[PDB]
C-alpha cells in the first residue's frame, strides 16, 4: 500500500536537482556536495579519489538513511585550492582510469580470443 | 629546545603478566645512567620490539624544532618546519597524574609521571630533579629510535 | 529509582567494548567515515595518538569526540579484577579496566554495561545530570 | 582518632602549613586568634555532627541519597580552573568556613 515504485530510486522527478553545493561554515575552505539519486556506487569512489589527492585534508561520505536516495560528500581542501576543483579533478581521473582499463580490457579480449 | 626527557633504555620483560591484547604490549625497561623505570605499551604489530633492545627515548613537549606549540590539530601538509623526524616511534599523550613521595613535612625526591597516549599508558619513575618538566593536562610527545 | 531509564541496547553495547580495547587502531579514511556520522564534532580532525611510522587513531581518540561537554567519571569494567585497586599499577589497569573520563575525555578503560547502561551513576546520567536533555539526546544518537 | 586527623587542621605544625598554604596566610593562620578560635569551633561542629549522625545511621552505613554530588562538583572546579595540587593555594580557611 505505502510502497513506493521502483524507479524512484534512480529517477529525478520535476523540480528535483543533481546536486547541489553548499559552503561548510563551521571550518575554512570546507564545502558540502549534496548528490540526489545516487549511492556508495559513486560515493566510494568519489572519496577514495579524493583521498588520493595531497592537497585534501577531509574527504568523506555517507547515505543519511537507506530508504531515501540522497548522498552527501565533504570535503575540505588546504588554502590555495578550492574543493570543487578537487571534486572535478577527482572526476576527471576516474573517468580517464576508466577508459584506460576499458581499452586493455577490450585488447586483453582480443588476445585471449583468436590469438 | 622543548625536549622535556631523554635517555636511553633497555628491554627487562615484555609482558610479565601475560599477553593481554594481541597487538599491543607493554615493556618493561630500565634506565641507564638516570636509573629510572619505564612501563610503556607499544603496538608491536607496527613496530616490533624483543627483549633485550636499546632505545634511546626523548619527551618532548612540542615537535617543531623551535619551541613553538602545535595546537593539537592534525596536518600533514606542514613539512615546512622540519619536525623530529630522526626518530623511529612517536606518540601523542597527555599526562594525567604525577604521584610522588611527598609526605606531611619535607618535600619529595622521587615522582612518577603517567602519560596517557590515547589508550596506551606510561609510567616513567625516576628521581623528582630530572622529572619537573611534567604538569598534568599538558600535551606530550614521545619519540623513540632503536641503537643498533 | 533515580536512574537513568533508558540507554545503550545490546548491539552497540557488544560492540563499545570491542571499540574501546586497548588494540583498535584506525585508518585515516576510516577515522573521516566515522566523523562524517558525528553531529556535533567542530571540524577538526584530532592529531592520531600513533603518529610515525604510520598514522593510527584510536576508538578511545573518537569516543572523546563524542563524548559531550567536560564530564568527569570514573566506573569500573565487568571484568576488572580484585587486586589491581589493592596491590601495585593502580593507575595503570594491565588489562584496561577502570575507566576514567577527565574534561569529556575517555583516557582509559573499557565501556560496557556498567558504564554506558541504565544503572546510577553511569556516563549517561551524569551526561544527563550535566548538560541537559538537549546534549544527552545528542549524546544517545552520536554512539548509536 | 581517625577522624581528628582527617579533619582537625592542626595549625602548630607550621610546616605542613608552609606546604600546603601559602606564606602569606601561613603568618596570618600563625597571628591571629580569632581565626583560631573559629577553626576549633568548626571542628566542634563537626564532633557534634558526628554524633547526630551516628544516633540517626546504626549499623554504620556511609552510602546515602543527596541531591547535590559535592565530590564531583570540586573535580569539575579543579579541572575548570586548571588546579595544580603540587603547589601551595591561596584559598584562606576563615573564608573558607
Amino acid at each position: 500500500m505505502n510502497a513506493p515504485p521502483a524507479f524512484e530510486s534512480f529517477l529525478l522527478f520535476e523540480g528535483e536537482k543533481k546536486i547541489t553545493i553548499n559552503k561548510d561554515t563551521k571550518v575554512p575552505n570546507a564545502c558540502l556536495f549534496t548528490i540526489n539519486k545516487e549511492d556508495h556506487t559513486l560515493g566510494n569512489i568519489i572519496k577514495s579519489q579524493l583521498l588520493k589527492d595531497p592537497q585534501v585534508l577531509f574527504a568523506g561520505y555517507k547515505v543519511p538513511h537507506p530508504l531515501e536516495h540522497k548522498i552527501i560528500i565533504r570535503v575540505q581542501t588546504t588554502p590555495d585550492y578550492s574543493p570543487q576543483e578537487a571534486f572535478t579533478n577527482a572526476i576527471t581521473d576516474l573517468i580517464s582510469e576508466l577508459s584506460l582499463l576499458e581499452e586493455r580490457f577490450r585488447v586483453a579480449i582480443k588476445d585471449k580470443q583468436e590469438g | 629546545a622543548g625536549i622535556l626527557f631523554e635517555d636511553i633504555f633497555d628491554v627487562k620483560d615484555i609482558d610479565p603478566e601475560g599477553k593481554k591484547f594481541d597487538r599491543v604490549s607493554r615493556l618493561h625497561c630500565e634506565s641507564e645512567s638516570f636509573k629510572m623505570d619505564l612501563i610503556l605499551d607499544v603496538n608491536i604489530q607496527i613496530y616490533p620490539v624483543d627483549l633485550g633492545d636499546k632505545f634511546r627515548l626523548v619527551i618532548a613537549s612540542t615537535l617543531y624544532e623551535d619551541g613553538t606549540l602545535d595546537d593539537g590539530e592534525y596536518n600533514p601538509t606542514d613539512d615546512r618546519p622540519s619536525r623530529a623526524d630522526q626518530f623511529e616511534y612517536v606518540m601523542y599523550g597527555k599526562v594525567y597524574r604525577i604521584e610522588g613521595d611527598e609526605t606531611s613535612t619535607e618535600a619529595a625526591t622521587r615522582l612518577s609521571a603517567y602519560v596517557s597516549y590515547g589508550g596506551l599508558l606510561m609510567r616513567l619513575q625516576g628521581d623528582a630533579n630530572n622529572l619537573h618538566g611534567f604538569e598534568v593536562d599538558s600535551r606530550v610527545y614521545l619519540l623513540m629510535k632503536k641503537l643498533a | 529509582s533515580n536512574r537513568p531509564v533508558m540507554g545503550i541496547v545490546q548491539d552497540t553495547l557488544t560492540a563499545v567494548r570491542k571499540f574501546t580495547k586497548r588494540d583498535v587502531f584506525l585508518e585515516r579514511g576510516e577515522v573521516m567515515n566515522l566523523l562524517m556520522f558525528l553531529s556535533t564534532w567542530d571540524g577538526k580532525v584530532p592529531q592520531p595518538a600513533i603518529l610515525k611510522p604510520r598514522p593510527l587513531w584510536t576508538g578511545k581518540q573518537i569516543f572523546s569526540l563524542i563524548i559531550p561537554g567536560h564530564i568527569n567519571c570514573i566506573r569500573t569494567h565487568s571484568t576488572h579484577p580484585d587486586d589491581e585497586d589493592s596491590g601495585p599499577y593502580k593507575h595503570i589497569s594491565p588489562g584496561d579496566t577502570k575507566v576514567v573520563v577527565e574534561n569529556g575525555e575517555l583516557i582509559m578503560g573499557i565501556l560496557c554495561k556498567k558504564s554506558l547502561g541504565t544503572s546510577a551513576g553511569s556516563l549517561v546520567h551524569i551526561s544527563y545530570l550535566e548538560m541537559g536533555h538537549d546534549i544527552t539526546r545528542l549524546f544517545y544518537s552520536n554512539i548509536q | 582518632k581517625a577522624f581528628e586527623k582527617k579533619f582537625r587542621f592542626d595549625y602548630t605544625n607550621e610546616r605542613a602549613l608552609r606546604r600546603t598554604l601559602q606564606e602569606d596566610l601561613v603568618k596570618d593562620v600563625l597571628s591571629n586568634a580569632h581565626i583560631q578560635n573559629e577553626l576549633e569551633r568548626e571542628f566542634e561542629r563537626m564532633r557534634e555532627d558526628r554524633e547526630v549522625l551516628r544516633v540517626i545511621f546504626p549499623t554504620g552505613d556511609s552510602k546515602v541519597v543527596l541531591p547535590c554530588n559535592l565530590l564531583r562538583m570540586i573535580w569539575n572546579a579543579q579541572k575548570i580552573f586548571h588546579i595544580n595540587p603540587r603547589l601551595p593555594s591561596d584559598l584562606h580557611p576563615i573564608k573558607v568556613v
